[PDB]
């Protein structure tokens, strides 16, 4: 019984799960993750098949920060205790999720439909004052903190 | 007309306006 | 026996007994009305004999037995063996 | 001699009824009629959509209770292939091959049958974009799709279903952030209901998977990852959480109301499937789980009446091993087991309608389908009766 | 699509040789000579179009949409709908 008992115990010392909650409350503390910024991010890059840089449109917002959210939205009734500042971090990530969400299909869309657009140059001309109403959406939308 | 305004030269007045800002 | 035949027959769906055709397009035995199926056996006869031509233009050693005239109302098995020519009528459910 | 006509013909796409009928009528010529207890049925792998690919939902038509749809999340073999891989399977004559197939740009990840029309599919995805499918019509492209807004669905969605009549009709889903909304069949491009399901103090609950009491609309139950089992009504004099229940310690994965009526009523019996082998047999009325089942660890996913019997369901476990269990007969050990071969991780098990077989996932993909014992499938009014005294033992 | 429907109905037993066609005979495709297959295609077609004829000889509201004959040496399958014409070449067995 007593060697059963202290192999359980010996068992349970090595089955201990703490450490691996402190370590990844560290390293989120380290990476400092964060959303605060601009509304969304233009910038320089060089796609491939085409000598010029092309400034391609992209949305300021890590699609894994979410996921950061979800571990303490489990771990949080796991009953360890997550410091504040990451507790505010991730409900305001979460809270600000849907927006981001729609803002990055919405954007895609758009470069999607857009290029199908100029692929046919037949009819880009026609279409010219939707793109100008939305090009006028968007740099209405980009000053936006 | 209508104009076109090419995406590009769009989206780089747009990238010298975040700058700025 | 043939009685065994005409019973194992009429067990199958939406068939009348046994009828047989020989060569000569007339049935053998009688299920269905005469003229109608004698001249819808005639018609068989002609086009399953086309059919045999047809197979042996390219395959000169095969034997029909097997045809599937499938409609959306009914199906006919046609099968002859050298002059003994089966049509079954049976639904297609 | 032709040599455009029948080009050109060949690049204009009016094959719609052709490959219809042609597809539906070629594997009924695969049929060789040439004139020279449980145990598997049928092992179906489809090696084109199911390569290394995990089982996410399974689901049989009760308008045609030979019709299934099994679902897939994102291909980590190929990402630049289609992620989101759809399934539907048949039960007219055996063939390796599916019967339909589907595709959608977000991974998906739950699917069924509308019960409205007996030809719509509709899957919630991993974007939570609820996706619309037209069986009739031979398309890969998602037919509808839901908004993705603030309103609508925005976290992946994990359980859809229909409910009402033919006439009635509505088609409810859970995200799991744990936003309820209601739609239509008819147009699936707004939420004619819509709200975030909430417990206490405004916190919302992380929603797996949902059921319903059979033959009963509203008053629904969730399950949640936090372990714990609510009864919440639809629409009521009060929409959300109306009952918290004690629960299981761990994430509760497959949650069902019981199904099989007849001479009693136990409509109020939830089997949940929690991640520590335990699937719990309860009753709407007790706060209390009713009993436990044990005979290993680690994660039981799903738990499933059979729509026949009314004290005999299906457990999966993820070691690889689905095993039957009856109520009346036993309480402590499986009445029937067995192992599916290569004991993989078998993730989904559903009774299929009318009962008398099994289906189940797999991590592989492999689903296989297989009957059960007939002096096990069949109840009779002694099993409601021993059911209920036996429901009477505690 | 053209090449996934010629290649799944091929590998699902096999089958020697098929090619699309929706045209009425005279195919200018191919799966393993020009002849074999244009000049069997149209004897088919030629074929199917007495048959379709006996179907309607009944009642002329019947057409056919699905024929398979299962001789002794080959298994010969037409689906015609309005122009489309199957083409199999496989076993009896």
């Amino acid at each position: 019984g007593q060697k059963l008992k202290q192999d359980g115990d010996s068992f349970r010392m090595k089955l201990n799960t703490q450490e691996i909650f402190d370590d990844w409350a560290r390293k989120v503390q380290q990476r400092n993750l964060g959303v605060s910024g601009r509304i969304f991010t233009i910038e320089s890059t060089r796609v491939r098949g085409r000598t010029g840089n092309v400034l391609k449109l992209k949305v300021n917002f890590l699609p894994e920060i979410i996921t950061l959210s979800k571990e303490v939205r489990n771990l949080k009734w796991l009953g360890f205790r997550v410091p504040l500042a990451i507790v505010n971090k991730a409900h305001q990530a979460n809270q600000l999720y849907p927006f981001a969400i729609s803002l990055i299909e919405s954007v895609r869309t758009y470069e999607r439909t857009c290029e199908k657009v100029e692929e046919r140059n037949t009819i880009s001309l026609l279409v010219a004052g939707l793109k100008k109403e939305v090009q006028a959406l968007i740099a209405e939308g980009i000053a936006l903190v | 007309e209508l104009a076109a305004e090419d995406e590009q030269v769009f989206l780089m007045k747009q990238q010298s306006l975040l700058a700025k800002q | 026996e043939v009685e065994e035949t005409l019973k194992r027959l009429q067990s199958q769906k939406g068939v009348q007994g046994i009828i047989v055709v020989n060569t000569e397009g007339i049935p053998i035995k009688s299920t269905m009305d005469n003229p109608t199926t004698t001249q819808y056996a005639s018609l068989m006869h002609s086009f399953i004999l086309k059919a045999r031509s047809t197979v042996r233009d390219i395959d000169p050693q095969n034997d029909l037995t097997f045809l599937r005239i499938r409609s959306k109302k009914n199906e006919i098995m046609v099968a002859p063996d050298k002059d003994y020519f089966l049509i079954v009528i049976q639904n297609p459910t | 001699l032709t040599e455009e006509e029948k080009q050109q013909i060949l690049h204009s796409e009016e094959f719609l009824s052709f490959f219809d009928h042609s597809t539906r009528i070629v594997e009924r010529a695969l049929s060789e009629q040439i004139n020279i207890k449980l145990s598997l049925n049928r092992q179906f792998f489809d090696e084109r959509w199911s390569k290394h690919r995990v089982v996410s939902c399974l689901d049989w038509s009760s308008q045609y209770p030979e019709l299934l749809v099994a679902s897939y999340n994102n291909n980590e073999d190929a990402p630049h292939e289609p992620d989101g891989v759809a399934l539907v399977w048949n039960m007219k004559y055996k063939k390796t091959t599916p019967e339909y197939v589907f595709h959608c740009q977000s991974a998906v990840m739950s699917a069924t049958f509308a019960k409205f029309h007996p030809n719509l599919v509709v899957g919630g995805t991993y974007s939570g974009q609820i996706v619309l499918w037209d069986n009739r019509s031979n398309k890969r492209t998602p037919v509808q799709r839901t908004p993705l807004s603030a309103a609508a669905h925005t976290h992946p969605v994990y359980c859809v279903n229909v409910v009402g009549t033919q006439n009635a009709h509505n088609l409810i889903s859970i995200s799991t952030d744990g936003k309820i909304c209601s739609w239509s069949l008819d147009m699936l491009s707004h939420p004619q209901d819509s709200m975030e399901l909430v417990h206490k103090q405004s916190k919302a609950v992380a929603v797996t998977s949902m059921s319903f009491p059979v033959g009963d609309v509203n008053n629904f139950v969730v399950g949640s990852e936090e372990g714990s089992v609510y009864t919440a009504c639809r629409h009521g004099s009060k929409a959300g959480i109306s009952e918290m229940f004690e629960g299981h310690q761990g994430p509760i994965t497959g949650i069902h109301c019981h199904a099989a009526v007849g001479a009693v009523d136990f409509s109020h019996l939830f089997v949940t499937s929690s991640f520590d082998w335990t699937v719990k047999l309860w009753t709407t009325k007790n706060n209390k789980p009713l009993y436990s089942f044990e005979d290993n660890a680690d994660y039981v996913y799903d738990v499933m009446w059979s729509p026949t019997h009314p004290a005999l369901f299906a457990c999966v476990d993820g070691m690889g091993r689905l095993d039957l269990w009856n109520l009346n007969n036993d309480t402590e050990v499986p009445t029937a087991s067995i192992s599916v071969e290569g004991n993989p991780a078998l993730n989904r098990v559903r009774w299929t309608h009318s009962g008398r077989e099994i289906a189940v996932g797999d991590s592989e993909g492999q689903i296989v389908i297989y009957d059960v014992g007939e002096q096990i499938a069949v109840p009779r009014n002694d099993e409601w009766a021993r059911f209920g005294r036996t429901l009477a033992e505690i």
